[PDB]
């Protein structure tokens, strides 16, 4: 429970208010590839 | 009617697609 409760705690912490959805720097390897080659759809 | 999760099928839980958020979820159940 305590491990839950930390976890919660941390992934609370960690979130943020306002996002905005590169430039010449190529971060393909930090955001989600086209085709998922994985099954989960929100991984890098 | 026992209902198939993630975290092994349960018994005694009905399914009803509805959807909650963080810091509103006791009994977290796993997953
Ligand atoms: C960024 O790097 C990936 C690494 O495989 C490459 O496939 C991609 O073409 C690169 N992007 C550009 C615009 O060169
Ligand atoms: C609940 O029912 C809907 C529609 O039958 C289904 O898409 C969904 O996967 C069910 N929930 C779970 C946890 O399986």
């Amino acid at each position: 429970l305590r491990q839950d409760e930390s976890v919660a705690n941390l992934f609370a912490n960690i979130k943020t208010q306002t996002t905005q959805a590169n430039g010449d720097f190529n971060l393909t390897l930090l955001q989600v590839p086209k085709v998922t080659t994985s099954q989960y759809s929100y991984r890098s | 009617t026992p209902i198939q999760t993630a975290v092994g099928c349960v018994i005694g839980l009905v399914n009803s697609s509805l959807v909650v958020d963080d810091d509103k979820c006791t009994l977290p159940l796993g997953q």
